[PDB]
């Protein structure tokens, strides 16, 4: 941070004793940071030297007793509810959590590692690698040190609390059925089925700020006067279910207006011997047919399902970069790492900016050739 | 070897993505014997996307053992073993590595140097001709030697 | 296709077809490593598995597969990788397994599903690769998952 | 999902001895863990923050020293030359990658 | 094509693999069995000495090859063959000198 520079000495472990290093076996100097050449727009880097990179380098380690290479990275970083770990885009966790700090109200936060592994410097100025210059306001930053690298981050006051929950999806064609005593839900927009018990959630003794609610409302009026005003009608208020697997769904149970007569003639009927939330299944004869004709369509969803599902699983296993990419709406690079998928955002490059070489011929063996051309 | 030839109505056509009442066996393999002493590979049918990348990556690890087959040097297991006797001396032993090694870089560069030799035909024909001359004249006094003791 | 799970072979130009016999989770154990102690040079792909067909049955080994098929064979075998990370689907949940050793198992909800064919609000990293030093000097080969058609 | 079977919490009387620990079910690893160890009532006592990496509270440094069986899957916290001022409770807590737990503490007296 | 290319993969390891494998004493040891199978119980008899004297042989040829691998027996077996070599050879001119008067 004071000046851009390595010790090039370091001290190892190795036939369990300490032994002190140095660069080219020379004495102790303040050895230059210099941008790494493969350095993205964001996720930048610097080194002490770039012996790595260049050919012949097994015989460029042997050519000194001991090498030293100082590295400088900087990393995104994330970490979720309840922040009491993060995890750097080198795949690595921190069990500390990132809002930690000897202020009044951090050093309460969580922590796994000891006292000695960690600082925090106070009225710290930054100094950018690639252009010498101290920022012109101070910070507090974090400092942590682990078995293998030390970790710095700026330090900052915990956020105001969010809302619990958020909108995952709005569903225009949900399907609701009780079996084995519990609710089952399908539609066509979302090939999971969701399993509930028949009891309805108590949201308004949680939901305190109506932050759900509100939302459920809402989205439920927009959808239903889009689509739904001249053809059905809305039984009652919203419900609220706890699905299997951590999910809230807010339902709002419908009938087409051609189904609600019947109920209206039926009650007419009773009445010569109007709330549908008292009748919507009291009546086996109107129910009968409408379990029939509803059962096949849930059913017709469930064999397109399945038949996508598979398409699509098969798909991904082949090319899960062009997968993802239109999965997620935006080019991103994927990887399975077994049965799941890991995902990271690609950087773009301006077309004027690549070169493409002349040939893909290789000179240094006459057998070979490079399957897809070389570019700068 | 071929067998016969049947006609497409012959069988059963999964009728549509989705079916049922199709009856089916828990199928039994019965592996013929000669896979059990001649190491004979069972049939497997066409190859699946998993068994594909399963073979690849039986080949690389294949391509593995024979590269290092090739590269495993005897004369850089010597030098290793070599290496860890004189690191062991300390400084007395740091003294004589470094002129003893360079005595038996001078001796398998000689070696190699006599193999390599030996590759071409007509180093491979004198050495023939020297070692069959050397034979005849030890033959020859040898046997002058007998005719001397006698008399 | 017959709404019932079955082990299926390609003979040619037609489908041999069986039925795949069930096994309870709680009678499958998993092994540690995935390590060969015969050949350092290799190791298994997915890992090894003991099992028991009946709760008070002989012990029986085996290796996993995809979507909890379990195999007799224990033949899966790659050369051994450096920085080897890798989630096997193990009875409605995941099997973690880093550097070819057996870490801890989680539950099918502890990961966020992706919704269905469109999903958006989804959070991602600039992925910075932070490859193992021997890399560079031993030359060994770095991870880099399942192998796609290309 | 993963469980701790936490016991040897007791009583004893000034400069005693006691070994905790704390057994896992086969689900989690404990020598796999990217942090193990012991917090009292939170605040630290001593963790294993790296498959090969120890750390203690300044108070503890040299009285308590943890450990690791991977064929029991249990750990260990052996604490010697106890004083009034460790008296509290103990929970035992190991965390993989994101995946976290907590046993039910329990109480030392001295 | 993939799936026809890794098929002769694996068959080019099949041949590679067979190669390797295929000693000369096996083959020896083959055309000995043979032998003897036409000779009946009055050939095992001698069947049984006789691979055991081959076996001798083989071991012998095995341990050659394995210490003329190494440097130091490389170097050994040529300085012998240099000193027999000189030997008979001063020793021929000796008698070359002597023969004459
Ligand atoms: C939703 O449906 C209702 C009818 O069920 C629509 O009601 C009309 O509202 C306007 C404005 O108040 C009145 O002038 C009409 O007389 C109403 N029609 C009837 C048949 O009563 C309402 O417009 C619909 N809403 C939307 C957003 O389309
Ligand atoms: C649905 O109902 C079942 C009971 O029929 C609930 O199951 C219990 O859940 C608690 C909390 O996990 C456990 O302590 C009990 O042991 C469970 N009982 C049984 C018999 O399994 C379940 O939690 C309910 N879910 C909702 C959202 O209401
Ligand atoms: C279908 O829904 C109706 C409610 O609309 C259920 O009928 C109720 O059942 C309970 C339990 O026997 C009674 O106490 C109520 O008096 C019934 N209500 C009415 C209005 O009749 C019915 O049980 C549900 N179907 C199934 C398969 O259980
Ligand atoms: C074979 O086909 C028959 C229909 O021809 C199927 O029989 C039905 O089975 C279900 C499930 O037990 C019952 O709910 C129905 O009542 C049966 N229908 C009749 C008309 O009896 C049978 O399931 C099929 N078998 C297989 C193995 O696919
Ligand atoms: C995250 O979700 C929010 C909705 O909760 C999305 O917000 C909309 O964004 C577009 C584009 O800027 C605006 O036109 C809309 O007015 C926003 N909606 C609302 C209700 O404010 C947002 O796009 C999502 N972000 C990502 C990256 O997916």
């Amino acid at each position: 941070n004071a000046k851009g520079v390595c010790r090039s000495t370091a001290k190892y472990v190795r036939n369990n004793l300490e032994t002190t290093a140095f660069h080219r076996d020379d004495h102790e100097t303040d050895m230059e940071l210099k941008p790494a050449n493969a350095a993205t727009r964001t996720s930048r880097g610097w080194h002490t030297t770039d012996l790595k990179y260049n050919p012949s380098r097994v015989e460029a380690f042997h050519r000194y007793g001991t090498t030293v290479n100082c590295i400088v990275e900087e990393v995104d970083a994330r970490s979720v509810y309840p922040y009491d770990e993060f995890v750097l885009a080198t795949g690595d966790f921190v069990y500390m959590s990132p809002f930690y700090g000897y202020r009044e109200g951090s050093h309460t936060e969580h922590t796994s590692y000891a006292a000695d592994r960690f600082k925090q410097v106070d009225g710290f100025y930054a100094r950018d690698l690639t252009t010498k210059a101290r920022a012109t306001a101070p910070t507090t930053r974090n400092l942590l040190t682990t078995p293998k690298f030390t970790v710095a981050w700026d330090w900052v006051p915990k956020r105001p609390s969010v809302c619990t929950m958020t909108k995952w999806q709005e569903v225009d064609e949900m399907l609701r059925s009780e079996y084995g005593g519990s609710f089952r839900f399908s539609s066509d927009a979302i090939c999971t089925t969701f399993t509930t018990n028949l009891t309805e959630y108590p949201l308004s003794r949680v939901d305190l700020g109506d932050c759900i609610g509100k939302d459920a409302r809402d989205a439920m009026d927009r959808i239903f006067a889009r689509r739904y005003n001249a053809t059905h009608i809305k039984v009652g208020q919203p419900q609220y279910y706890l699905a299997n697997g951590g999910f809230l769904i807010a339902y709002q149970p419908l009938l087409s207006n051609t189904l609600a007569e019947l109920y209206v003639r039926e009650h007419l009927r009773e009445q010569s011997r109007i709330e549908f939330a008292r009748l919507q299944f009291t009546y086996n004869h109107i129910q009968r047919p409408v379990n029939d004709m509803l059962g096949r369509v849930a059913i017709a969803w469930c064999e397109l399902c399945n038949h996508e599902l598979t398409l699509w699983n098969e798909a991904r296993k082949l090319n899960p970069n062009a997968i993802a990419s239109v999965t997620v709406g935006r080019r991103v690079s994927a990887r399975m790492l077994g049965d799941v998928m890991a995902v990271s955002t690609c950087v773009p490059v301006a077309a004027d900016n690549v070169i493409v070489q002349n040939s893909m011929r290789i000179s240094s063996r006459p057998g070979a050739c490079y399957s897809r051309p070389l570019v700068s | 070897a071929y067998s016969h030839q049947l006609s497409r109505a012959d069988i059963t056509t999964v009728s549509t993505f989705i079916d049922l009442n199709i009856t089916m066996l828990e199928d039994h393999e019965f592996v013929p014997l000669e896979v059990y002493t001649r190491h004979e590979i069972k049939d497997s049918g066409l190859l699946d996307y998993t068994e594909v990348q399963r073979r690849v990556q039986l080949h690389d690890l294949r391509f593995a053992d024979i590269d290092t087959v090739i590269h495993a040097d005897a004369n850089a297991a010597m030098f290793a073993g070599l290496g860890a006797f004189f690191e062991g001396m300390g400084d007395l032993g740091r003294a004589v590595g470094k002129v003893v090694m360079g005595i038996v870089g001078g001796v398998v560069s000689a070696v190699s140097g006599v193999s390599s030799f030996m590759s071409n035909p007509f180093g491979a024909l004198a050495v023939g001709l020297l070692v069959l001359a050397g034979l005849a004249a030890a033959f020859f006094a040898f046997r002058y030697v007998m005719r001397l003791q006698s008399n | 296709t017959v709404g019932r799970r079955v082990s299926a072979r390609m003979l040619g130009d037609v489908m041999a077809v069986s039925t795949c016999v069930p096994v309870a989770a709680d009678n499958v154990i998993v092994q540690n490593s995935m390590r060969i102690s015969s050949r350092p040079g290799a190791c298994y792909s997915r890992p090894l598995v003991s099992f028991r067909y009946e709760d008070q049955g002989p012990l029986v080994e085996g290796q996993l597969g995809e979507n909890n098929e379990l195999r007799l064979t224990r033949d899966a075998i790659e050369p051994c990788t450096v920085g080897h990370r890798r989630y096997f689907t193990f009875g409605g949940g995941y099997v973690y397994f880093e550097e070819y050793a057996y870490s801890h198992q989680l539950s099918r909800a502890d990961i966020t599903t992706v919704s269905t064919f469109i999903d958006l609000n989804i959070t991602m990293l600039e992925d910075h690769e932070f490859v193992p030093l021997e890399v560079y000097t031993r030359h060994e080969i770095k991870d880099s998952g399942l192998l796609d058609y290309t | 999902q993963v469980q701790l079977v936490e016991s040897g919490g007791g009583s004893v009387q000034p400069g005693g001895s006691l070994r905790l620990s704390c057994a896992a079910s086969a689900s989690g690893r404990l020598s796999m863990s990217g942090a193990l160890g012991w917090y009292r009532q939170r605040e630290l006592v001593a963790t294993i923050t790296d498959r090969s990496s120890t750390n203690y509270a300044d108070s503890v440094k040299g009285r308590f020293t943890i450990s690791i069986d991977d064929a029991e899957n249990t750990m260990y916290l052996q604490m010697n030359s106890l004083k009034p001022e460790d008296t509290g409770v103990y929970y035992c807590n190991a965390r993989w990658r994101g995946m976290n737990v907590w046993g039910k503490g329990t109480r030392v007296t001295v």
